[PDB]
């Protein structure tokens, strides 16, 4: 909310790599350069597939807490909402973007 | 025995209880505003009034407002009570 005057959902994606470098390392990422690991670390998630500049909010923090706990490689992204579907309580169709 | 009757949350097929509180958060959530001011002219004062040295001096200046509320005593001199007066006068002005 720092960069938002109003939230608006979105932002551009010129702040997407200050974002994550303002966070405590048990969060974000450690103390050396972000060139060699937090730049390379960025892509290696998955991400939905959206405009330049158009990301939302959910779609940011929701792979970090998936990076935190039980990582997950290619293959199965479709078994991360899966499970949540299973356990977690209803997703009120507001997962379909965050599903890919 | 309370405890134990919470602990029948048998959701882990996959899931640890680290990741049962925060999955929730997560999925209920909504950014607030800032609400950063423009017209720079009213821009301005916005500075000033959000800043650490202006929270800084006024959590000093609140600290002495308890000072004072607690030096009143039995049958104190009447100088001691003018002089709670004006101090009281001059930390409702700041305040004001």
């Amino acid at each position: 909310s720092e960069y938002d005057p109003e939230a608006k959902g979105r932002i551009k994606h010129l702040d997407v790599v200050t974002l994550l470098r303002r966070i405590q390392p048990p969060l974000g990422f450690g103390k050396l350069c972000p060139h060699r690991v937090a730049c390379k670390r960025l892509v290696a998630m998955n991400m939905p597939l959206n405009s330049d500049g158009t990301v939302m909010f959910n779609a940011t923090l929701f792979a970090l807490v998936r990076t935190a706990l039980k990582i997950k490689t290619e293959g199965n992204l479709e078994q991360a909402n899966e499970e949540l579907r299973a356990v977690i309580k209803k997703i009120w169709k507001k997962t379909s973007m965050k599903l890919l | 025995t309370f405890q134990e009757q919470g602990e029948k949350e048998y959701k882990n097929c996959e899931l640890d209880k680290n990741q049962r509180q925060c999955v929730e958060y997560a999925l209920k959530a909504r950014p607030l505003r800032r609400y950063i001011p423009k017209n720079p002219y009213q821009y301005k004062f916005w500075y000033v009034v959000n800043s650490s040295p202006f929270e800084y001096m006024m959590f000093v200046l609140i600290m002495l407002n308890t000072l004072c509320l607690a030096m009143q005593h039995y049958e104190q001199s009447k100088m001691f009570n003018d002089a709670m007066d004006i101090l009281n006068m001059v930390f409702t002005g700041v305040f004001t």
